[PDB]
Parts: C-alpha cells; structure tokens; sequence
C-alpha cells in the first residue's frame, strides 16, 4: 500500500509491491487484487478469478 | 545555453544537446529500443540526459537504465558491474576525456 | 374511512400540500398567507379537520 | 564551515547552493490606493496570516458590483447541522463538511476570543450545498452565539432572526420553524420538512 | 542565481524559485481554494516551476484538483492563446511571467473578462518590480510573495 | 484500506476499523474463533474456503466491490501478451475449473 | 395540467389554471396541490393541508 | 421573432447573450463584445459586406474551427457566384430555389 | 468466415470504427485479432433448465 516515509514527507510502495518495484520483481503471482492505484504504476493481466 | 545566467550570448555551433538529438535520430530507425546511458555527474551530463529523456518521451518509451559516476573518479568497477545484469547491449557512454578513458 | 370496502395500503411519496392560488400581482397575497398561518397556529383548522 | 552555522539565537544556515535554509519571505497585496500591504509572514514553518477571511477586494474602478458573495447564519442542533472539531493531522476540513466558523469566547474579562474555525456538516448543510450548486452563489457561512432561534424580548429580536432583522445576514438556513409573528418581520420560503407539536412519553 | 561555479564562495539572502512555490501552495491551502490552474509563459525556469508544482501536488493528500496546465508561448493575440486562455474555468489562477509578459497577459485576461470579483491571481515574486513601479494594469488584490523591506 | 479511504462516506465509518485492524490474515481469524472479534472483511475465496473447511463459522452477506484477481507484471514487459493469452486459453479450455475442483 | 394547442408548438393551459390565468377568475380556492410547473407563474400561498 | 418563438418551445432552448455591433467595427466595443461568445452555434444576421468583415475579424479571434457551426439568412448568401475568401468552408444558409424551378 | 470478420468485430479491425461498446465477450481469437480492455461485467456459459 502507499504510505509516507517515516521522518520525511515523500511516499513509497511498501510490502510485497515494493519488491516488484525493485530488482526482484519479475512475475509476481499471488492472491493479488485489481485497483486503480495498483494499476497506475504496474500493469496487470486478464483476471484468473472473481471474488 | 541557459539564458538566465548568460543573458548576453550567441553562437554558431550546435551544443551537445544536438549531439543527443542526433543520437536519438540515428538510433530511431535501427531497432535498438533498449537505450541505457552513462552520465558524468556535472552540468554537461545532466543536460545531455535531460535532452535525451525529453526527446524519448515523443515515442512513448523510456530508458532501460540510467547510471552516473563521480566526475574525475578512479574506481568505476562497481558501476559497470551494476550495468551487466540486463538485456540492453546498446551502451551510450558520454563521459569526458580521462573519465572516458578510465 | 366511509365505505370501508377498499384499503389504503402502500407508502406515500411526492409530499406537497395544497394551497390557494392567485396571479403574480395581487394585493391579497401577504394578508392571505398571514391569515392562513394564524388560523393554522391557533387551531381553527383542526376543528374543521375533525368536523 | 557554513552548512551548520548558528549565531545569536536566530539560527540561519546554508545548504548546497546559495539557498538560505530559513528565508524571510512575506506576502503582499495590491491595496485600493495602489500600494503593497503586509498581510501574512512566513516566519519559520507556518504561514501565520493576519486576516481570518478574505476581505473581498475590488478588482478595478469599472468592475461589476459584488452581488453573489453573502453571509449565512446557522446554529448547531439536532441531526440537521452538527459542528465537529478540526482534524489535527491534515489541517483541512475532511472531505464533505463546509467550513463554517464560530465566534469563540473564553471566560471572565479574557472572554474576548478570536474567530476560530470549527467546520460543520449535517442535513441543512446538504440543502445549502445543492442550492449553491444550482443557483450558483458563494457563501460565507458562520455560526451564531448570541441566543437561540429567536424571541422578541425588550422589543428587539435576539438570536439568528435578529441578525436577519438588522441587515447582518441575508439568509438564515438551519432549523427554523414558520410562525405568525415570526413571518411578519421576515419573508420565508416554501417548507421542505413537515413538523408540528407532538408529545413523547417513555 | 540558479547555478554557480563549483569553485566559489558567493552567497545571497533571497529565496529560490522552489520556496516561493510552497509559500503560494500554503496560501492556497489555508483559505480553502484548492481548485486552480497553472498558466505559464516561456521563460528560463518555467519547466522547473511546473515540475516542482506537480511533485508537491502529487505527494500530498488534501484533494487539490489541478487542471488545464496551459503553456501559452506563441504570440499574445492570435487564435492559440485566445482559445487556450478561454479553456480556463477555475477560481484561482497561478501564473509565472516576467513583468512585461505578465502585464500583457493580465490585460488580455481582463479584456476576456477573467478579472472580476471572483478571481485571485497569485503571480510570484518575479512580477513584483521594486514595489514602486506599479503599472496601470495589475488588478487590486493580486498576491505575490516577495522579500521583506518594511520588516527590518 | 484503499477502498475504505476512497469512499468518503465509508471514511466516516473508517475510524472504528482504522484503530482496530490486525497485521495478518489468519491471526485475526484465530482471534475471531477465540471469541475476541466478531467481524471480518477479506477476499471472497479465502473466507468462503475457511468457512467450508472449519465447520464452525459461516459467511453472511452480499458480495460487493466485485474486483477479480490477477497475476502481476512490471512497467511494460514482453511477457504480458503471451501470459494473458495463455490465461484466457486456460479459462476457455476447462483447465481452471478442473484445477479449482481439485 | 398544461398541454399544447392543436398542431401548434405553443403551450397553453386549461381547466382551473387556464381559467384563472385568462383573466376570467380571480381566486382558485380548491384542492390545487403545489407543483413546480404551476408555481412558475401563479403565486401560491402557504399550504393549508399536507398530503 | 426569435425571442418570441423561443419562449413557446417544449424542446428547451438555451438562449444566451445577444450582441448588436452598432459601431462600424471601431475595435473598442466590437472586439470585447465578440470575445465572450462561449457557445457553439452562431446565428449571424447582417449585410454581405458587414458579414465579410465580421467573419474576417472572427477568424483571427479563434472563434471558427472544426466545431463552430454558423447559420446565415438568405440576404447574406445572395448571388451564389461571388463567394469571397472569408466564408468558412461549411455554413448553412437557407435561400430560394434558383437551380430547379 | 473465409478469413473475413463481420459484425462488431468486423467494423473495428477494418479501420472503420474505433470502439465496439455493447455486449461483447472476451475470447481467444478476438483478443488475438482485436485487443480488449478491462472487463466490467462477470459472465460465462450457464445452462438454464427449470
């Protein structure tokens, strides 16, 4: 999720998404969900489930 | 080139922003859309990188990676090792003299 | 209420009371409104409703 | 030796370029006599203005008269208009509440207090917002602390209605109720909520 | 000045083009104006202003609705400037010019009818002269963060 | 939390959940079955499977914010089109339903 | 309830509202539930009923 | 006639500012009057020379483009063989039938 | 049919009409020929016997 960096004023991607926005990245597969903020930076695929 | 600091100037020689423009033009029709570049940390390198980036936006693309090294340095092995693990063999090194030799 | 063979089921919508109408320029307007409000407040209308 | 230098209490230091870390910026406006005033002062990290609300300056010597901005009076009661406290973090008024301001009074001879900002939401506020969108007029909503809905005491109206009586507020949205004596002084609009006098017993 | 030789010890007491931006942003936030626009001419330093305003408005959560970031740069009377200026419909306008261009733009806007009782230009420092050469075009009620000369 | 902050009307009812959220997915479930919490909002699949398996709790309510899942990518990688086509083919081939069955 | 005249695109009234508007009557004291199309040009009064 | 036949229509028109360039293009009131036209349909009515002058002035004010539909009466589009340069390509002007009949 | 489309898909691929709003179902061949966007209504194949 988006969050403000401690002892600062900027914001960065924490959690599992931060790894995707870093060297590890590649082909993250997990019970992810589609949202506007998530789709703004990275791009998803066709859904493989509905919930 | 900055009119703010040199409000009284003119010349009949292209700057190296034109060099970056020609870089883009020559790369454009060659199927080499994996551009990465090496920039010296000074005013010239910043201007070259900005010109290349603003020219690349006219194609809805982006540079694969961007790297910088301290001007007049002597140990650049780490930076080069950081540039190896990628799939872009199109290096656009734009250093200055002795930095280029190193 | 009178011929209680039918029913008054259902809720009520578009709530808007009745009124006394007259042209845009008429010298009776404010006085008529004042008299209606005064009767309504002092309870003459309730007697008519009961009757 | 100049990046982290302090002297004589008023700490001032430089960083990287010639940007003084703590500047002394001020704000100026064009007065009606064509001179620069001295509103606000960016001292350390807060703007610290001097005008609570914008004084609505006149554009030119041949501009149209101001006939849209107006003052609206309401008080807090019921689930019609409720006043909350300003959020400490993100010092703005949430997302949907309008910025109403109330006159705050302390105690004793020190009761003279500034116009604190305590913005409010409710049911009548929704109608006010819809009316503002439809008729296209901007307001200066402000709460009232002088009494109650209104009662003619000593041959003078006090509370809400009295303001509208004495040309101090062109509108009195809120939880008023129509009457006979009340309607003689001011002109009401068509009712939008039915009411009366009911009785409740536990 | 913006850039300096890396062998110098010359320092000033003014304020950079980045600090005035946050000053006007605070001014806009305090009075709850929010929606605004960013008409700017072409002048050395305009791209930095636009980028800084974009970054400041992005990395914050107050609900600023910035739209119609105009960059009028071709003449001041032809079709392009007219239509682009007409596109504006906000209640706060934040411009960035250099005196003469600013007075020309303000005159054009008044002729179009954008300087009534419900508009507040917030042009910064650059268009403030020496605070003693006011042209007969600046509308009364024009915010411009500047330096202090009365204070001390 | 992104959904709740997006909806300002829900943001009014956000504080109670804001100051009482947990830090995982199964610890709050253990607390719920330990008679410490009685509420939950998660993905449909996880809660439904948990209710079906643990024959102690049931899911009551109507589905809302029906947003499907999805495999992730970065920026614009060459793998996107082929991966999406393969996922669609698996959906139309009956493979996904069979895998969900097992 | 207002309507259009025969084969002419010009609105005109009828019934009680038409009789009042066409300088024939002067007051319309009867059940005349308040609306918006009516109230555009007839000055209503404060309601004496709520239904 | 336009004002009277627009008040009796069920289609819900959107009557807006009406102008009257009384001056002979003095460039003081005509320009400011013409500048504030935010609509998309204009129903100009003038003489042929005056129409040419007005359209020439309007072309330089960014008021005629891909979506700006002018409508003109018959007395402007007169002898249909002396079309000047200033007339935009595409403008509806009802006239009389001199081709057939 | 005969390597030529017809209908909603036919107009879009022949540079005759941008967008194909309506009741169009994402499939394999269609996505190979004409690219889609994010789905907004869940659907599939369902029998109906009462």
């Amino acid at each position: 999720t988006q969050e403000r960096v401690n002892n600062s004023n900027k914001k960065e991607w924490n959690g599992m998404m931060g790894e995707l926005l870093s060297g590890q990245a590649d082909m993250i597969v997990a019970p992810l969900t589609i949202n506007n903020e998530r789709a703004q930076y990275i791009e998803f695929s066709k859904p493989f489930k509905y919930q | 080139s900055d009119k703010s600091i040199h409000l009284s100037f003119l010349r009949t020689v292209p700057p190296y922003s034109h060099q970056s423009s020609v870089w883009f033009e020559m790369m454009r029709v060659y199927s080499w859309n994996h551009i990465i570049l090496l920039v010296s940390d000074d005013h010239e390198g910043r201007a070259a990188q900005k010109r290349l980036e603003t020219l690349l936006e006219e194609r809805e693309s982006k540079a694969e990676k961007v790297l910088q090294f301290d001007p007049g340095t002597k140990n650049v092995t780490a930076l080069l090792m950081e540039a190896k693990e990628l799939e872009a063999r199109v290096i656009i090194l734009s250093a200055s003299e002795d930095d280029a030799a190193t | 209420s009178q011929k209680c063979d039918l029913v008054t089921t259902g809720e009520l919508f578009f709530r808007s009371g009745f009124g006394i109408g007259m042209r845009k320029d008429s010298p009776w307007k404010q006085n008529v409104s004042l008299s209606i409000l005064k009767s309504h407040e002092n309870g003459f209308m309730e007697d008519l409703d009961k009757t | 030796f100049m990046v982290n230098v302090t002297w004589d209490g008023k700490d001032l230091s430089f960083t990287e370029e010639g940007y003084q870390v703590h500047p002394r910026l001020v704000v100026i406006v064009l007065n009606k006599d064509r001179e620069w005033e001295k509103v606000g002062k960016w001292e350390n990290h807060t703007l610290s203005l001097r005008h609570a609300v914008w004084p609505r300056y006149k554009s030119f010597s041949d501009c149209e008269p101001d006939d849209n901005h107006l003052s609206i009076v309401t008080l807090e009661e019921a689930p019609f208009v409720i006043v909350e406290d300003i959020d400490p973090l993100t010092e703005t008024c949430v997302r949907n509440t309008v910025p109403c301001r109330k006159f705050v009074k302390i105690n004793n001879s020190t009761n003279e207090g500034m116009n604190v900002k305590k913005c409010c939401k409710g049911f009548c506020i929704d109608i006010l917002k819809k009316l503002s969108r439809t008729v296209k007029f901007t307001y200066d909503l402000y709460l009232v602390t002088n009494g109650k809905h209104g009662k003619k005491v000593n041959n003078v109206w006090n509370g809400m209605i009295g303001e509208v009586v004495y040309q101090r507020a062109v509108m009195a949205v809120g939880s008023l109720t129509i009457n006979e004596e009340r309607s003689e002084v001011v002109d009401f609009s068509v009712p939008f909520v039915e009411t009366g006098i009911s009785v409740m017993v536990s | 000045m913006a850039d300096k030789d890396p062998t110098s010890t010359f320092f000033q007491f003014g304020a950079s083009i980045q600090q005035q931006a946050t000053v006007m942003l605070k001014i806009m936030q305090d009075y709850d104006w929010h929606v605004f626009s960013l008409v700017t001419t072409i002048f050395p330093g305009y791209r930095e202003f636009i980028s800084f305003v974009k970054t400041t408005v992005d990395n914050s959560f107050v609900g600023w609705d910035m739209q119609n970031v105009i960059t009028l740069d071709t003449s001041f009377e032809d079709a392009k400037t007219q239509v682009q200026l007409k596109k504006i419909h906000s209640s706060v306008i934040l411009l960035y010019c250099s005196k003469d261009e600013a007075v020309l733009i303000l005159s054009e806007a008044r002729s179009l009818g954008l300087t009534g009782y419900d508009f507040f230009w917030i042009v910064p420092s650059l268009v403030s002269g020496n605070t003693e050469l006011i042209p007969k075009e600046f509308p009364s009620g024009l915010i411009s963060v500047s330096y202090d000369d009365w204070d001390y | 939390d992104i959904y709740f902050r997006r909806q300002v009307e829900l943001s009014t009812m956000y504080r109670h959940m804001e100051k009482h959220n947990y830090e995982s997915a199964a610890e709050a479930i253990q607390a719920v079955r330990d008679n410490k919490l009685h509420a939950f909002i998660w993905d449909s699949a996880v809660l439904e499977f948990e209710a079906s398996q643990k024959c102690d709790l049931v899911t009551t309510g109507e589905l809302f914010f029906r947003s499907g899942f999805g495999i992730g990518m970065r920026k614009d990688s060459p793998w996107k089109q082929n991966v999406s086509l393969s996922i669609l083919k698996s959906h139309e081939n009956g493979f996904m339903e069979d895998l969900d069955k097992t």
